[PDB]
């Protein structure tokens, strides 16, 4: 039963990837951009789940590779760092395609990166947190998407439409946006007795997310999908840390007012 | 520990020639490196090519006996005796005394000798096939002619009796 | 018994060459470049198994012994020394073959590696790790496949290719290139339990990749077939060395974690 | 049938240029500079077209070679990347010329660019997105116009008269400037006519842009060629996939309300 327990909060640590009608919305589009090349820029809230719809965006493309050629990676995703420069973003463009780079001025990664980019076939350039890279790299990535004709999608918070928009070409270029809604509904209550089917993955006491659970809920994560999580698994950790076999009132309480 | 070479034993009638190419051969050495090992400058090169002009002393055999680690008349062994004429043009071989064992036997260079006393056959002074003189005996890497990569042992075949 | 024990640790502890799908295609790869007489370039990543393709392939297409005339070798396997000049390039490939030089000057050896290999018939010049060239070594090697028609194949890493990017004229010649396989995907799982008992020859434990091995050699190899060997065998060497029968979880992760 | 479809998706993908004033307006003008020598500063508003009429210029009169001399390119086009050196902006001068760059530093780099420049003879020199190059190098495009006499014409965003304001010597030198025009009014919908005559290519629907999509379009694109182009070609696009052979009006407000 120990080993038991310590997979059981071992599972409940990691996260996983449900599938629910946000992530489907968001690769429908990103397919339909995919299908003529047209580069958009989705925007969302924090802490919402946009990076997770965009990792299953690049996942369900896994890249078949040929037996002698280069691996064809349709969907390219990068999340550069803090105030990354021109140099670091291509670094990290040709570092994902599995070309490590050489040591060279900032022309060298440039012309490196577009030769791997070109010889791979990539559909999709999927940057996250593109509210962290400088404004002389919007220029290299709008040439990217001019020249080399690679539809790309910023990803970021709504400080990403503030940086974009002292801008002046990157903004008219990149209009078209998915916002990430709220979620708070019905659809709510649907996601949440999902969450408890599949991530919880306790045994079946009839929980049902009765009504007080769900007032709870909704005042604890105010619609936020990584608030439900992050929520969820410490209540259900702290359940299965005090020997309660299932997730009672006390627990929910307890993270609720511990949060806010 | 103690100070080492790659040790060659001598063969029995090899040549000076021959066993200093393969002391150097099994120790990548040159001539040039032999000879300023030894302590005698360049005149190892010289004794590849069987130029005795001033016969092999006594001194120059005892430095080399220092450094290949074989007995002075040992050494002398491999020259031809006192008084004994050699030609050190053409290098002359016998293909089945190489079968036998691959060397370079001194004796096959004397003036006197033109038939294989153990093997009743005339031996060989350029290459049977294609009549590429034979390089020096040290230079030999292997037992093959150079021009037609025809190996020294074979040659007992094609060499007259 | 200790014997047979240490038998087994020596064929273990030894490189052995084993078949894969990516030497086949490489083997492919290069027959058609014979045939056409054109150069090439096989790329790819630091320890992803170029070095012991190359020399199965060279041991497939043995030389062969002929008899009017000194024998034919069809491919050469050279190596050469870091930043070494064409003197020392033309040395080896002259050694590789039969034949051999001494004194002489460059151009004196670069006529007789001329010869030797218009004698020869040579067909390709794999050279392995192509960038420890001199770069003016490189237009000797251009020179003698314009003058000879030999398809050179130049092996190295991604660092061959940006010596090549270099300069102009080397790279002329070298339209083609074959990028290596990082062998990601479903291929590992087909990899790993071929080489389960393909290569170790133990008694298994019917392993079959299992989840818990698979994923922690996923943490440690990353497609990366060197990796897999070199660890899967020092690993049997230890399991075998302590008295175990046959591989654990203890041992795997006691090496992933002496790795990462 | 689905053959026909992926031909025309293809055609759509590929961007065609149409004919307009504004760029007979632009041919003109630099006829005129070139047959003057004078050094020019074109400007323009954001996707308003000046790419695609400065490459329509560059292909108009290509330079008729000599057989066995260099050719007497007459126009040079780059646009250098984003904080471009003098030592890129050599490096692109002297690859459009398809003279291979040497190796060396920034003197012996220019003393080349200047060689290649006087031995193909060109006319004018046309630099797009000329904001980005760092003014190190317009001291250096200065000295080819003043030594060589050479039509030194730069293309950019308004941005680019900022960047020129800030310096004297450029700021006075580029004097001749042409503003790119809004097109709207009338020869707003004498655009849209010729494009659904010529770019959609498409069968005749007797829909002859009525005054509702030419209100839309208004609406929507602002006058924008680089947006007229982009809606019409997705609103195209999106009726040839779901098996309508005509545009409708319900596309044409999809594709407006998605872009504003
Ligand atoms: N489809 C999903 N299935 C399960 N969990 C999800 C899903 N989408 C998001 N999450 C949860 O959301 C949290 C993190 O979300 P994510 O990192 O995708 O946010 P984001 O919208 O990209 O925003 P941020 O910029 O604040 O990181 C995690 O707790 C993760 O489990
Ligand atoms: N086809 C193969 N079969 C068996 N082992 C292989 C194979 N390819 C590579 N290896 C293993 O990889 C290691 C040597 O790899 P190899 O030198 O061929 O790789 P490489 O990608 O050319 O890298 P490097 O240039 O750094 O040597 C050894 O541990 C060897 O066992
Ligand atoms: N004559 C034309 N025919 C067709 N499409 C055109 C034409 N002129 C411009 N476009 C469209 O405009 C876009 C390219 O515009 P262009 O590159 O000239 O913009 P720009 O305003 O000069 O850009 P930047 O802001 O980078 O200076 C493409 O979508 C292209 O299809
Ligand atoms: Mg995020
Ligand atoms: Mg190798
Ligand atoms: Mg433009
Ligand atoms: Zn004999
Ligand atoms: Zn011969």
């Amino acid at each position: 039963d120990d080993e038991w327990l310590q997979a059981e909060i071992a599972r409940l640590k990691g996260k996983s990837i449900v599938p629910l009608q946000q992530v489907k919305t968001l690769h429908d589009w990103l397919d339909g951009k995919r299908k003529a090349r047209k580069s958009c820029r989705v925007v969302g809230e924090s802490r919402t789940g946009k990076t997770v719809a965009c990792d299953a965006y690049r996942y369900r493309h896994k890249p078949q590779q040929e037996a002698g050629r280069p691996p064809t990676v349709p969907v390219v995703y990068i999340r550069p760092h803090q105030k990354c420069g021109p140099k670091d973003l291509f670094k990290k463009i040709t570092e994902y395609l599995k070309y490590r780079v050489t040591k060279g001025t900032v022309s060298d990664f440039r012309d490196r990166t577009i030769e791997v980019l070109k010889g791979c076939g990539v559909e999709m350039l999927i940057i996250d947190e593109a509210d962290r890279l400088k404004p002389e790299t919007f220029a290299d990535v709008r040439d990217i998407a001019e020249d080399l004709g690679i539809a790309v999608v910023l990803v970021g918070t709504d400080r990403l439409d503030a940086v974009i928009k002292r801008d002046e070409q990157v903004l008219e270029r990149f209009r078209a946006h998915l916002r990430f809604g709220k979620l708070s509904g019905e659809d709510f209550k649907n996601t949440v007795e999902m969450w408890e089917q599949m991530v919880l993955k306790l045994p079946v006491s009839s929980n049902l997310k009765s009504k007080e659970m769900l007032r709870i809920l909704t005042s604890a994560t105010e619609g936020y999908i990584g608030r439900l999580d992050e929520i969820l698994r410490e209540a259900a950790i702290r359940s299965l840390s005090r020997g309660l076999k299932k997730i009672d009132k006390a627990v929910l309480q307890e993270v609720a007012k511990e949060y806010k | 520990v103690k100070p080492w070479l790659f040790l060659i034993k001598p063969y029995e009638g090899e040549s000076l020639s021959h066993f200093l190419g393969r002391f150097r051969r099994a120790n990548h050495l040159s001539a040039s490196g032999l000879g300023t090992l030894a302590g005698i400058g360049a005149i190892v090169a010289r004794w590849e090519r069987f130029h005795f002009n001033p016969r092999p002393s006594q001194q120059e055999l005892e430095a080399i006996a220092s450094v290949v680690e074989v007995d002075a008349q040992r050494l002398a062994q491999m020259l031809p005796p006192a008084g004994v004429g050699m030609q050190h043009e053409p290098i002359r071989l016998c293909g089945a005394c190489y079968a036998e064992s691959p060397c370079h036997r001194i004796e096959w260079q004397y003036k006197s000798v033109w038939k294989c006393d153990r093997h009743q056959l005339k031996i060989l002074a350029k290459c049977p096939n294609c009549q590429a003189p034979f390089k020096m005996p040290a230079l030999w890497e292997d037992g093959c002619c150079h021009r037609c990569r025809m190996p020294f042992a074979e040659m007992a075949k094609l060499q007259k009796v």
